[PDB]
Protein backbone atom coordinates (compact mmCIF):
# COMPACT_ATOMS: atom_id res chain seq x y z
CA UNK A 1 0.00 0.00 0.00
CA UNK A 2 3.04 2.23 0.56
CA UNK A 3 5.81 2.76 -2.01
CA UNK A 4 9.08 4.50 -1.13
CA UNK A 5 10.35 7.35 -3.33
CA UNK A 6 13.16 7.11 -5.85
CA UNK A 7 15.47 10.12 -5.58
CA UNK A 8 17.65 11.72 -8.25
CA UNK A 9 19.75 14.86 -7.84
CA UNK A 10 21.05 16.47 -11.02
CA UNK A 11 21.43 19.74 -12.88
CA UNK A 12 19.35 20.89 -15.83
CA UNK A 13 22.48 21.59 -17.96
CA UNK A 14 26.01 20.25 -17.51
CA UNK A 15 27.62 22.00 -14.57
CA UNK A 16 30.08 24.83 -15.31
CA UNK A 17 31.69 26.62 -12.36
CA UNK A 18 30.26 30.13 -12.29
CA UNK A 19 27.59 29.50 -14.95
CA UNK A 20 23.96 29.87 -13.89
CA UNK A 21 22.11 26.56 -13.84
CA UNK A 22 19.25 24.73 -12.10
CA UNK A 23 19.49 22.13 -9.33
CA UNK A 24 16.86 19.40 -9.54
CA UNK A 25 15.58 16.80 -7.08
CA UNK A 26 13.22 14.34 -8.78
CA UNK A 27 11.24 12.12 -6.39
CA UNK A 28 9.16 9.45 -8.09
CA UNK A 29 7.40 6.17 -7.48
CA UNK A 30 6.12 6.96 -3.99
CA UNK A 31 2.77 6.59 -2.23
CA UNK A 32 1.14 8.27 -0.38
CA UNK A 33 1.64 11.79 -1.72
CA UNK A 34 2.88 13.21 1.59
CA UNK A 35 6.56 14.04 1.13
CA UNK A 36 9.04 16.57 2.51
CA UNK A 37 11.76 17.52 0.02
CA UNK A 38 14.62 19.88 0.89
CA UNK A 39 17.50 21.14 -1.26
CA UNK A 40 20.68 21.55 0.78
CA UNK A 41 23.62 23.90 0.25
CA UNK A 42 26.59 23.25 2.56
CA UNK A 43 24.55 21.59 5.30
CA UNK A 44 21.87 24.29 5.14
CA UNK A 45 18.39 24.60 3.67
CA UNK A 46 17.97 26.52 0.41
CA UNK A 47 15.36 29.21 0.97
CA UNK A 48 13.42 29.68 -2.29
CA UNK A 49 12.77 26.20 -3.70
CA UNK A 50 9.96 25.58 -6.19
CA UNK A 51 8.28 22.31 -7.14
CA UNK A 52 6.09 20.94 -9.90
CA UNK A 53 2.40 20.12 -9.57
CA UNK A 54 1.49 16.71 -8.21
CA UNK A 55 0.97 14.02 -10.85
CA UNK A 56 1.18 10.24 -10.97
CA UNK A 57 2.15 7.39 -13.28
CA UNK A 58 0.27 4.38 -14.66
CA UNK A 59 0.90 2.38 -11.47
CA UNK A 60 -0.64 5.36 -9.54
CA UNK A 61 2.65 6.29 -7.86
CA UNK A 62 3.32 10.02 -7.55
CA UNK A 63 6.22 12.07 -8.91
CA UNK A 64 7.47 15.58 -8.18
CA UNK A 65 10.33 17.82 -9.32
CA UNK A 66 11.85 20.22 -6.78
CA UNK A 67 14.10 22.79 -8.42
CA UNK A 68 15.93 26.05 -7.74
CA UNK A 69 18.30 28.33 -9.64
CA UNK A 70 21.92 28.26 -8.48
CA UNK A 71 25.43 29.15 -9.63
CA UNK A 72 27.74 26.31 -8.52
CA UNK A 73 31.24 27.30 -7.44
CA UNK A 74 34.30 25.25 -6.53
CA UNK A 75 33.58 24.92 -2.81
CA UNK A 76 29.78 24.68 -2.66
CA UNK A 77 28.32 21.19 -2.14
CA UNK A 78 24.67 20.36 -2.78
CA UNK A 79 22.24 17.57 -1.91
CA UNK A 80 18.55 16.73 -1.55
CA UNK A 81 16.83 15.51 1.61
CA UNK A 82 13.60 13.51 1.36
CA UNK A 83 11.28 12.48 4.19
CA UNK A 84 8.36 10.10 3.72
CA UNK A 85 6.22 7.70 5.73
CA UNK A 86 8.28 4.79 4.35
CA UNK A 87 11.53 6.16 5.85
CA UNK A 88 12.82 5.70 9.38
CA UNK A 89 14.72 8.96 8.82
CA UNK A 90 15.10 11.52 6.02
CA UNK A 91 17.24 10.24 3.17
CA UNK A 92 19.99 12.49 1.81
CA UNK A 93 21.31 12.18 -1.75
CA UNK A 94 24.34 14.27 -2.68
CA UNK A 95 24.70 15.99 -6.05
CA UNK A 96 27.37 13.85 -7.72
CA UNK A 97 28.73 16.84 -9.65
CA UNK A 98 31.30 14.56 -11.35
CA UNK A 99 28.53 12.91 -13.41
CA UNK A 100 6.05 10.30 -36.57
CA UNK A 101 4.33 9.08 -33.41
CA UNK A 102 1.10 9.11 -31.45
CA UNK A 103 -0.31 11.96 -29.37
CA UNK A 104 -2.32 12.02 -26.16
CA UNK A 105 -4.28 14.29 -23.85
CA UNK A 106 -4.33 13.30 -20.18
CA UNK A 107 -6.00 14.69 -17.06
CA UNK A 108 -4.79 13.59 -13.62
CA UNK A 109 -6.84 14.14 -10.45
CA UNK A 110 -5.76 13.54 -6.85
CA UNK A 111 -7.76 14.09 -3.66
CA UNK A 112 -6.30 13.55 -0.18
CA UNK A 113 -8.41 13.76 2.98
CA UNK A 114 -7.20 15.85 5.93
CA UNK A 115 -9.19 14.74 9.00
CA UNK A 116 -9.76 17.79 11.18
CA UNK A 117 -7.85 20.15 8.89
CA UNK A 118 -10.46 21.45 6.44
CA UNK A 119 -11.63 20.24 3.07
CA UNK A 120 -9.50 17.61 1.30
CA UNK A 121 -6.55 18.60 -0.84
CA UNK A 122 -7.46 18.55 -4.54
CA UNK A 123 -4.83 18.77 -7.29
CA UNK A 124 -5.61 18.49 -11.00
CA UNK A 125 -3.18 18.66 -13.92
CA UNK A 126 -3.57 18.43 -17.68
CA UNK A 127 -1.06 16.99 -20.14
CA UNK A 128 -0.63 16.92 -23.89
CA UNK A 129 2.01 14.28 -24.57
CA UNK A 130 4.71 15.07 -21.98
CA UNK A 131 3.90 18.79 -21.64
CA UNK A 132 1.67 19.96 -18.80
CA UNK A 133 -0.63 22.82 -19.79
CA UNK A 134 -3.22 23.34 -17.00
CA UNK A 135 -3.40 22.95 -13.23
CA UNK A 136 -5.75 23.38 -10.30
CA UNK A 137 -4.83 23.37 -6.61
CA UNK A 138 -7.50 23.72 -3.94
CA UNK A 139 -4.88 25.32 -1.65
CA UNK A 140 -3.76 27.89 -4.23
CA UNK A 141 -5.02 31.46 -4.10
CA UNK A 142 -6.69 31.77 -7.50
CA UNK A 143 -9.30 29.01 -7.13
CA UNK A 144 -9.19 28.84 -10.93
CA UNK A 145 -7.88 26.55 -13.64
CA UNK A 146 -4.47 28.03 -14.36
CA UNK A 147 -2.34 27.91 -17.52
CA UNK A 148 1.01 26.14 -17.50
CA UNK A 149 1.98 26.36 -21.20
CA UNK A 150 2.20 29.36 -23.55
CA UNK A 151 -0.14 27.96 -26.20
CA UNK A 152 -3.08 27.54 -23.80
CA UNK A 153 -3.01 31.20 -22.71
CA UNK A 154 -4.63 32.22 -26.01
CA UNK A 155 -7.94 30.79 -24.78
CA UNK A 156 -10.45 33.43 -23.74
CA UNK A 157 -12.46 33.83 -20.56
CA UNK A 158 -15.26 31.53 -21.76
CA UNK A 159 -12.76 28.66 -21.85
CA UNK A 160 -11.23 29.42 -18.45
CA UNK A 161 -14.58 30.01 -16.75
CA UNK A 162 -15.83 26.66 -18.01
CA UNK A 163 -12.70 24.72 -17.09
CA UNK A 164 -12.83 26.23 -13.60
CA UNK A 165 -16.50 25.27 -13.28
CA UNK A 166 -15.75 21.73 -14.46
CA UNK A 167 -12.64 21.24 -12.32
CA UNK A 168 -14.45 22.42 -9.19
CA UNK A 169 -17.17 19.86 -9.94
CA UNK A 170 -14.48 17.18 -10.18
CA UNK A 171 -13.41 18.43 -6.75
CA UNK A 172 -16.86 18.22 -5.17
CA UNK A 173 -17.31 14.70 -6.58
CA UNK A 174 -14.02 13.48 -5.12
CA UNK A 175 -14.97 15.01 -1.76
CA UNK A 176 -18.19 12.98 -1.65
CA UNK A 177 -16.41 9.81 -2.78
CA UNK A 178 -13.82 10.20 -0.02
CA UNK A 179 -16.56 9.87 2.59
CA UNK A 180 -18.34 7.17 0.60
CA UNK A 181 -15.19 5.05 0.27
CA UNK A 182 -14.56 5.56 3.99
CA UNK A 183 -17.94 3.96 4.66
CA UNK A 184 -17.70 1.09 2.20
CA UNK A 185 -14.36 -0.04 3.68
CA UNK A 186 -15.36 0.70 7.31
CA UNK A 187 -12.58 3.16 8.11
CA UNK A 188 -12.51 5.77 10.85
CA UNK A 189 -12.90 9.51 10.23
CA UNK A 190 -9.36 9.99 11.59
CA UNK A 191 -7.26 8.42 8.82
CA UNK A 192 -6.02 10.06 5.63
CA UNK A 193 -6.94 8.50 2.28
CA UNK A 194 -6.23 9.22 -1.38
CA UNK A 195 -8.53 9.07 -4.42
CA UNK A 196 -6.93 9.27 -7.87
CA UNK A 197 -8.77 9.72 -11.16
CA UNK A 198 -7.22 9.73 -14.62
CA UNK A 199 -8.70 9.89 -18.11
CA UNK A 200 -7.69 10.88 -21.60
CA UNK A 201 -7.53 9.92 -25.25
CA UNK A 202 -4.88 8.78 -27.72
CA UNK A 203 -4.59 9.65 -31.41
CA UNK A 204 -2.23 8.32 -34.04
CA UNK A 205 0.02 10.39 -36.24
CA UNK A 206 -3.10 10.97 -38.38
CA UNK A 207 -4.84 12.51 -35.31
CA UNK A 208 -7.55 9.83 -35.50
CA UNK A 209 -8.86 8.27 -32.29
CA UNK A 210 -6.84 5.31 -31.03
CA UNK A 211 -7.56 4.55 -27.35
CA UNK A 212 -9.43 6.03 -24.43
CA UNK A 213 -8.87 5.81 -20.69
CA UNK A 214 -10.89 6.38 -17.55
CA UNK A 215 -9.46 4.97 -14.32
CA UNK A 216 -10.13 5.33 -10.60
CA UNK A 217 -7.93 4.39 -7.64
CA UNK A 218 -8.31 4.41 -3.85
CA UNK A 219 -5.19 4.61 -1.66
CA UNK A 220 -2.99 3.68 -4.61
CA UNK A 221 -4.89 0.47 -5.43
CA UNK A 222 -7.17 -0.04 -8.41
CA UNK A 223 -10.86 0.62 -7.69
CA UNK A 224 -12.73 0.77 -11.02
CA UNK A 225 -11.62 1.29 -14.62
CA UNK A 226 -13.21 1.56 -18.05
CA UNK A 227 -12.33 -1.38 -20.27
CA UNK A 228 -10.48 -0.82 -23.54
CA UNK A 229 -13.77 -1.00 -25.47
CA UNK A 230 -15.17 2.00 -23.51
CA UNK A 231 -18.48 0.12 -23.13
CA UNK A 232 -17.93 -1.81 -19.87
CA UNK A 233 -16.17 -1.42 -16.53
CA UNK A 234 -13.58 -3.33 -14.51
CA UNK A 235 -14.30 -3.51 -10.77
CA UNK A 236 -11.56 -4.50 -8.33
CA UNK A 237 -13.28 -5.75 -5.16
CA UNK A 238 -16.68 -6.14 -3.51
CA UNK A 239 -16.88 -2.41 -2.79
CA UNK A 240 -16.32 -1.37 -6.42
CA UNK A 241 -19.03 -3.70 -7.77
CA UNK A 242 -21.66 -1.47 -6.13
CA UNK A 243 -20.42 1.54 -8.10
CA UNK A 244 -20.19 -0.59 -11.24
CA UNK A 245 -23.87 -1.54 -11.04
CA UNK A 246 -24.81 2.04 -10.14
CA UNK A 247 -22.89 3.20 -13.23
CA UNK A 248 -24.14 0.50 -15.61
CA UNK A 249 -27.69 1.31 -14.48
CA UNK A 250 -26.99 5.01 -15.10
CA UNK A 251 -25.33 4.20 -18.47
CA UNK A 252 -22.39 6.36 -17.41
CA UNK A 253 -20.05 4.57 -19.83
CA UNK A 254 -22.03 5.83 -22.83
CA UNK A 255 -21.40 9.45 -21.84
CA UNK A 256 -17.68 8.88 -21.25
CA UNK A 257 -17.26 7.18 -24.63
CA UNK A 258 -18.67 10.24 -26.41
CA UNK A 259 -16.19 12.50 -24.62
CA UNK A 260 -13.12 10.33 -25.14
CA UNK A 261 -13.95 9.56 -28.77
CA UNK A 262 -15.22 13.03 -29.69
CA UNK A 263 -14.63 16.02 -27.42
CA UNK A 264 -11.29 14.77 -26.08
CA UNK A 265 -10.03 14.13 -29.62
CA UNK A 266 -11.39 17.44 -30.90
CA UNK A 267 -9.61 19.61 -28.34
CA UNK A 268 -6.44 17.53 -28.48
CA UNK A 269 -6.28 18.43 -32.18
CA UNK A 270 -6.84 22.11 -31.39
CA UNK A 271 -4.07 22.04 -28.78
CA UNK A 272 -1.63 20.29 -31.11
CA UNK A 273 -2.26 22.99 -33.72
CA UNK A 274 -2.19 25.93 -31.31
CA UNK A 275 1.09 24.74 -29.78
CA UNK A 276 2.64 23.08 -32.81
CA UNK A 277 5.87 25.05 -32.30
CA UNK A 278 6.12 23.25 -28.94
CA UNK A 279 4.10 20.03 -28.99
CA UNK A 280 4.95 18.91 -32.53
CA UNK A 281 8.73 19.23 -32.10
CA UNK A 282 11.10 16.32 -31.56
CA UNK A 283 14.43 16.90 -29.81
CA UNK A 284 16.81 14.05 -30.54
CA UNK A 285 18.77 12.88 -27.48
CA UNK A 286 22.35 14.12 -27.17
CA UNK A 287 23.87 10.73 -26.38
CA UNK A 288 27.11 9.78 -24.63
CA UNK A 289 28.79 7.04 -22.59
CA UNK A 290 30.54 7.15 -19.21
CA UNK A 291 32.90 4.67 -17.57
CA UNK A 292 38.91 -6.04 -12.54
CA UNK A 293 35.24 -4.99 -12.67
CA UNK A 294 34.26 -1.69 -14.30
CA UNK A 295 31.03 0.25 -14.87
CA UNK A 296 29.64 1.37 -18.24
CA UNK A 297 26.91 4.04 -18.19
CA UNK A 298 24.95 5.05 -21.30
CA UNK A 299 23.40 8.53 -21.12
CA UNK A 300 20.83 10.58 -23.03
CA UNK A 301 20.10 14.28 -22.51
CA UNK A 302 17.79 17.09 -23.59
CA UNK A 303 15.38 14.88 -25.56
CA UNK A 304 11.64 15.17 -26.17
CA UNK A 305 9.27 13.40 -25.89
CA UNK A 306 10.21 11.31 -22.85
CA UNK A 307 9.58 7.95 -24.54
CA UNK A 308 13.00 6.33 -24.93
CA UNK A 309 14.56 2.87 -24.69
CA UNK A 310 18.11 2.21 -23.48
CA UNK A 311 19.03 -1.48 -23.66
CA UNK A 312 22.21 -3.47 -23.11
CA UNK A 313 23.70 -6.29 -25.17
CA UNK A 314 26.67 -8.64 -24.77
CA UNK A 315 27.74 -10.03 -28.16
CA UNK A 316 24.25 -9.43 -29.61
CA UNK A 317 21.88 -10.79 -26.96
CA UNK A 318 19.91 -8.50 -24.65
CA UNK A 319 21.80 -8.67 -21.35
CA UNK A 320 19.34 -7.96 -18.52
CA UNK A 321 21.55 -9.33 -15.72
CA UNK A 322 23.75 -6.97 -13.69
CA UNK A 323 22.06 -3.95 -15.29
CA UNK A 324 20.75 -0.71 -13.77
CA UNK A 325 18.14 1.43 -15.55
CA UNK A 326 17.07 4.72 -13.95
CA UNK A 327 13.70 6.39 -14.40
CA UNK A 328 13.51 9.07 -17.07
CA UNK A 329 13.69 12.47 -15.38
CA UNK A 330 12.65 16.00 -16.35
CA UNK A 331 15.31 18.61 -17.02
CA UNK A 332 12.95 21.39 -15.91
CA UNK A 333 12.93 23.18 -19.28
CA UNK A 334 10.70 20.72 -21.17
CA UNK A 335 13.38 18.18 -22.08
CA UNK A 336 14.26 14.91 -20.34
CA UNK A 337 17.25 12.77 -19.38
CA UNK A 338 18.03 9.10 -18.78
CA UNK A 339 20.93 6.69 -18.37
CA UNK A 340 21.57 2.96 -18.04
CA UNK A 341 24.44 1.04 -16.45
CA UNK A 342 26.00 -2.43 -16.56
CA UNK A 343 28.88 -4.13 -14.76
CA UNK A 344 31.73 -5.31 -16.99
CA UNK A 345 35.26 -6.76 -16.60
CA UNK A 346 37.88 -4.07 -17.20
CA UNK A 347 39.16 -5.26 -20.59
CA UNK A 348 35.94 -6.83 -21.91
CA UNK A 349 34.05 -3.53 -22.36
CA UNK A 350 34.36 -3.79 -26.17
CA UNK A 351 31.98 -6.79 -26.26
CA UNK A 352 29.21 -4.53 -24.91
CA UNK A 353 26.89 -2.12 -26.69
CA UNK A 354 24.10 0.35 -25.87
CA UNK A 355 21.00 0.78 -28.04
CA UNK A 356 18.99 4.02 -28.16
CA UNK A 357 15.45 3.80 -29.58
CA UNK A 358 13.89 7.28 -29.66
CA UNK A 359 11.12 8.86 -31.72
CA UNK A 360 13.38 11.75 -32.76
CA UNK A 361 16.29 9.71 -34.14
CA UNK A 362 16.45 8.72 -37.84
CA UNK A 363 17.42 5.17 -36.85
CA UNK A 364 18.45 3.43 -33.62
CA UNK A 365 21.95 4.42 -32.51
CA UNK A 366 24.70 2.10 -31.26
CA UNK A 367 27.43 2.95 -28.75
CA UNK A 368 30.46 1.04 -27.48
CA UNK A 369 33.82 1.73 -25.87
CA UNK B 1 32.97 11.52 13.58
CA UNK B 2 30.63 13.91 15.43
CA UNK B 3 28.88 13.22 18.74
CA UNK B 4 25.61 14.88 19.74
CA UNK B 5 24.92 15.09 23.48
CA UNK B 6 21.25 15.60 24.35
CA UNK B 7 19.46 16.47 27.58
CA UNK B 8 16.28 18.04 28.91
CA UNK B 9 13.67 15.35 28.29
CA UNK B 10 11.33 13.73 30.78
CA UNK B 11 7.71 13.98 31.88
CA UNK B 12 5.59 17.13 31.97
CA UNK B 13 1.98 18.05 32.62
CA UNK B 14 -0.28 19.13 29.74
CA UNK B 15 0.15 22.84 29.16
CA UNK B 16 3.60 22.68 30.76
CA UNK B 17 6.93 23.26 29.04
CA UNK B 18 10.39 21.79 28.55
CA UNK B 19 13.76 23.00 27.28
CA UNK B 20 15.80 20.55 25.25
CA UNK B 21 19.47 21.17 24.50
CA UNK B 22 21.86 19.52 22.06
CA UNK B 23 25.63 20.07 22.08
CA UNK B 24 27.90 18.96 19.24
CA UNK B 25 31.46 17.73 19.70
CA UNK B 26 34.26 17.69 17.14
CA UNK B 27 35.38 20.75 15.23
CA UNK B 28 33.21 23.85 15.54
CA UNK B 29 33.54 24.20 11.74
CA UNK B 30 32.21 20.65 11.22
CA UNK B 31 28.50 21.34 11.85
CA UNK B 32 26.19 23.85 10.16
CA UNK B 33 22.50 23.09 10.76
CA UNK B 34 21.20 21.56 13.98
CA UNK B 35 17.70 20.76 15.13
CA UNK B 36 15.25 18.07 16.20
CA UNK B 37 13.15 15.43 14.52
CA UNK B 38 10.66 13.48 16.63
CA UNK B 39 9.45 9.90 16.40
CA UNK B 40 5.93 9.21 15.17
CA UNK B 41 3.82 6.28 16.39
CA UNK B 42 4.59 4.74 13.01
CA UNK B 43 7.91 4.32 11.24
CA UNK B 44 8.96 7.85 10.31
CA UNK B 45 10.24 10.82 12.31
CA UNK B 46 8.91 14.31 11.61
CA UNK B 47 10.68 17.66 11.63
CA UNK B 48 10.22 19.70 14.81
CA UNK B 49 12.67 22.56 14.36
CA UNK B 50 16.17 23.23 13.11
CA UNK B 51 18.44 26.23 12.70
CA UNK B 52 21.51 27.03 10.63
CA UNK B 53 24.71 28.47 12.05
CA UNK B 54 23.49 31.81 10.66
CA UNK B 55 20.24 31.63 12.62
CA UNK B 56 17.85 30.60 9.83
CA UNK B 57 15.08 28.54 11.42
CA UNK B 58 12.34 26.25 10.16
CA UNK B 59 9.53 24.68 12.18
CA UNK B 60 7.17 21.80 11.64
CA UNK B 61 3.62 22.98 11.17
CA UNK B 62 2.28 21.20 14.26
CA UNK B 63 4.68 23.04 16.61
CA UNK B 64 4.69 26.51 15.02
CA UNK B 65 4.25 29.26 17.60
CA UNK B 66 4.57 26.91 20.57
CA UNK B 67 8.16 25.75 19.98
CA UNK B 68 11.18 28.04 19.65
CA UNK B 69 14.68 26.95 18.63
CA UNK B 70 17.76 29.01 19.45
CA UNK B 71 21.52 28.65 19.14
CA UNK B 72 24.48 29.66 21.28
CA UNK B 73 26.85 32.00 19.46
CA UNK B 74 29.96 30.32 20.87
CA UNK B 75 29.47 26.59 21.48
CA UNK B 76 27.73 24.50 18.82
CA UNK B 77 24.68 24.06 21.05
CA UNK B 78 20.99 24.49 20.26
CA UNK B 79 18.04 24.96 22.60
CA UNK B 80 14.41 23.94 22.03
CA UNK B 81 11.85 25.72 24.22
CA UNK B 82 8.68 23.62 24.03
CA UNK B 83 5.66 25.51 25.38
CA UNK B 84 1.99 24.58 25.70
CA UNK B 85 2.73 20.88 25.45
CA UNK B 86 -0.07 18.47 24.56
CA UNK B 87 -0.28 14.67 24.76
CA UNK B 88 0.21 14.50 20.99
CA UNK B 89 3.74 15.88 21.54
CA UNK B 90 4.79 12.74 23.43
CA UNK B 91 7.62 11.23 21.40
CA UNK B 92 11.34 10.53 21.36
CA UNK B 93 12.99 13.75 20.19
CA UNK B 94 16.12 13.12 18.10
CA UNK B 95 18.68 15.90 17.82
CA UNK B 96 20.52 16.06 14.51
CA UNK B 97 23.17 18.08 12.74
CA UNK B 98 24.36 18.63 9.19
CA UNK B 99 27.99 18.87 8.13
CA UNK B 100 28.96 21.59 5.67
CA UNK B 101 29.16 18.69 3.21
CA UNK B 102 25.52 17.66 3.85
CA UNK B 103 26.38 14.75 6.13
CA UNK B 104 23.76 14.02 8.78
CA UNK B 105 24.50 12.99 12.36
CA UNK B 106 21.84 11.85 14.81
CA UNK B 107 21.63 11.58 18.58
CA UNK B 108 20.24 8.78 20.72
CA UNK B 109 17.07 10.79 21.36
CA UNK B 110 15.25 11.82 24.52
CA UNK B 111 11.82 10.57 25.55
CA UNK B 112 9.31 13.37 26.14
CA UNK B 113 5.97 12.52 27.73
CA UNK B 114 2.97 14.79 28.33
CA UNK B 115 0.79 12.87 30.83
Amino acid sequence: IQRTPKIQVYSRHPAENGKSNFLNCYVSGFHPSDIEVDLLKNGERIEKVEHSDLSFSKDWSFYLLYYTEFTPTEKDEYACRVNHVTLSQPKIVKWDRDMSGSHSMRYFFTSVSRPGRGEPRFIAVGYVDDTQFVRFDSDAASQRMEPRAPWIEQEGPEYWDGETRKVKAHSQTHRVDLGTLRGCYNQSEAGSHTVQRMYGCDVGSDWRFLRGYHQYAYDGKDYIALKEDLRSWTAADMCAQTTKHKWEAAHVAEQLRAYLEGTCVEWLRRYLENGKETLQRTDAPKTHMTHHEATLRCWALSFYPAEITLTWQRDGEDQTQDTELVETRPAGDGTFQKWAAVVVPSGQEQRYTCHVQHEGLPKPLTLRW
Amino acid sequence: EVKLVESGGGLVQPGGSLRLSCAASGSIFSINTMGWYRQTPGKQRDLVADISSGGSTKYGDSVKGRFTISRDNTKNTVYLQMNSLKPEDTAVYYCYGLSYSNDDYWGQGTQVTVS
